[PDB]
């Protein structure tokens, strides 16, 4: 009960076009038994459905993929052009404004290695 | 009300101008009696710049074409666009010969229509209030378009010394020699014109128009109808800040104020990237301005011929990069940081250099709105390797003994040949000596 709720609160944060079935609201039964069946419709409903929003229009998987290659450096190939170039600029001690620095390298070497789609992967920002 | 005449001379230098003329009709979407667009008032904004006003719904130039050789400009009086000039008001009907590939050939044709050639620019301004200048749209290549030329820096400075005199200048093969063999003697006759009788010049070298013309074009043959148009290009470009919309930076005599450090520090490297057909498949990783200030700093569109040591051993003080046509330019301060990393572009250690970015849009047509353009215009201290091209190409000519006295028997017969090479060294000390 707790977890259906919350989900249906979920999707308010993603906008209100996914809250409210589409056929339940006729359903309401007197009999006990049988009203824990009702929880259990419920139940499957609202928390699929917050996933189909989110796998379809905001990209989860493009998002989680994505961090994967970053945090992990699974595809290196980007990285011999990331890595080597922000390891010159902080060999100096390090200030506030050698992690801006590193930034400016960054995205200046996200497009000339050429990832998928450099503006989806301009996510990233450095801090040091 | 700040109206340059364009003073087309030269056989090479009308040529390299017309190409200059039939690349604005085509963007102001005029015909040359009529109008046949409305980008005519809707993409050009200020009208009147090199163009005067409608009298009968067309725009006549501010143009003069004296040339000694009648062969030119009776190549332009059939054209489709050849009554976009005017007839008889813009060109004599023809004009006396030269001997006249020589230098004092021309020099001596402005001294007996001297009343004339300081008077077809006085008929041309009729729209015009206050005056912004004159640009000489010459050739050194020949005789003919180095020789009115030369005199035209001198009077020109001394009765407008406050307006901008600016020549886009043009340099001819230098790797043959029988294509021109007065060409040691009436180049640095000129270059004392450039640095002590001019203001800001733009000189090109020859080699490098030849290294763009074979590559970007992706042909193996330089023929001449490819390098007048990189030629017009170019010039057409700087001048969009003038016609087409923007605030800061707006005048001509704005741009090259920044890119003077020196009477005799102004000589401009100019590189333009677009000259490809294949800005439609390098759309599909999105044309965005987080690339076009790279491709204006990397070393592969330049247009003037300079070592590979000399980029590092010499420093770049001022340095101009005009982008133009919408492409979202809200992310030009993102990409301006991007260049301090690298150290791209060099800067003066004396102080600080700048690297000016300025954007104007153009007009809503096809190669303007599809097609981005991106113009440098820098301002490098390592042209003292064209003077030294120069004077090593001049020393051997006086060692062929050519013009020791072929050249001094059409007017000249007093030395005056070392005095060129005296400045001449005065200049390329200082060119070494201004950046720190």
């Amino acid at each position: 009960i707790l977890s259906t709720g919350k989900y249906l609160n979920v999707v308010r944060e993603c906008g209100h076009d996914v809250t409210c079935p589409d056929a339940k609201e006729i359903t309401y039964t007197l009999k006990e038994q049988a009203y824990v069946e009702r929880i259990e419709k419920a139940y499957n409903y609202a928390s699929k459905v917050l996933l189909d929003f989110l796998m379809e229009e905001e990209e989860l998987v493009a998002h989680l993929r994505s961090i994967k290659h970053y945090f992990l450096m699974d595809q290196g190939d980007f990285f011999v052009h990331f890595m080597d170039l922000t390891e010159e600029e902080l060999k100096k001690p390090v200030d506030d404004i050698i992690p801006t620095r590193l930034e400016a390298l960054l995205e200046l070497a996200l497009r000339m290695s050429t990832a998928n789609t450099d503006p989806f992967k301009d996510d990233l920002k450095i801090e040091l | 009300p700040r109206e340059i005449i364009t003073l087309q001379l030269g056989q090479c230098g009308n040529q390299i101008g017309f190409e200059f003329w039939k690349q604005l009709c085509a963007e102001h979407g005029i015909s040359p009696e009529g109008i046949v667009e409305e980008f005519a008032t809707e993409g050009t904004d200020r009208k009147d710049v090199f163009f005067y006003q409608a009298d009968d719904e067309h725009y006549i130039p501010r143009a003069v074409l004296l040339d000694l050789e009648p062969r030119v400009i009776h190549s332009i009086l059939n054209s489709p666009y050849a009554n976009l000039y005017n007839p008889e008001n813009i060109y004599l009907s023809e004009h006396g010969g030269g001997a006249g590939n020589n230098w004092a050939s021309g020099f001596s044709q402005g001294e007996k229509i001297h009343e004339d050639i300081f008077d077809i620019i006085d008929r041309e301004a009729d729209g015009s209030d206050s005056l912004e200048g004159f640009v000489l749209c010459h050739s050194i290549a020949g005789g003919t378009g180095s020789g009115l030329g030369s005199y035209l820096l001198e009077r020109l400075n001394d009765r407008y010394p406050k307006k901008l005199v600016q020549t886009y200048s043009v340099f001819p093969n230098q790797d043959e020699m029988s294509h021109v063999v007065v060409q040691p003697y009436n180049s640095l006759l000129t270059l004392k014109r450039l640095t002590q009788n001019a203001d800001c010049v733009v000189v090109l070298d020859n080699t490098a128009l030849n290294r763009i013309a074979t590559d970007r074009l992706h042909i193996q043959n330089p023929s001449f109808s490819q390098i007048n148009q990189l030629v017009s290009t170019i010039m057409s470009a700087s001048t969009t800040t003038l016609r087409y919309p923007g605030y800061m930076n707006n005048d001509l005599i704005g741009l090259i104020a920044s890119l003077i450090p020196t009477p005799r520090l102004h000589f401009l490297m100019t590189g333009y990237t677009p000259l490809t057909t294949d800005q439609s498949v390098a759309s599909v990783r999105k044309t965005t301005v987080l690339d076009v200030m790279r491709r204006l700093l990397q070393p592969k569109n330049v247009m003037v011929s300079t070592g590979r040591d000399r980029q590092t051993n010499h420093c770049y003080i001022a340095i101009l990069n005009i982008i133009q046509g919408e492409v979202d330019p809200t992310q030009v301060h993102k990409s301006l940081q991007r260049i301090r990393e690298r150290k791209l572009a060099n800067f003066i250690p004396w102080g600080p250099a700048s690297i000016q970015v300025a954007l104007s849009r153009k007009s809503p047509y096809l190669p303007s709105a599809h097609r981005v353009s991106g113009l440098m215009m820098a301002n490098h201290t390592n042209i003292s390797s064209l003077f030294e091209r120069t004077c090593r190409q001049y020393d051997k000519l006086r060692k062929r003994e050519a013009f020791l006295e072929q050249f001094r028997k059409e007017d000249i017969f007093k030395d005056n040949f070392d005095e060129l090479d005296n400045s001449r060294e005065i200049v390329q000390q200082l060119i070494d000596e201004y950046h720190a």
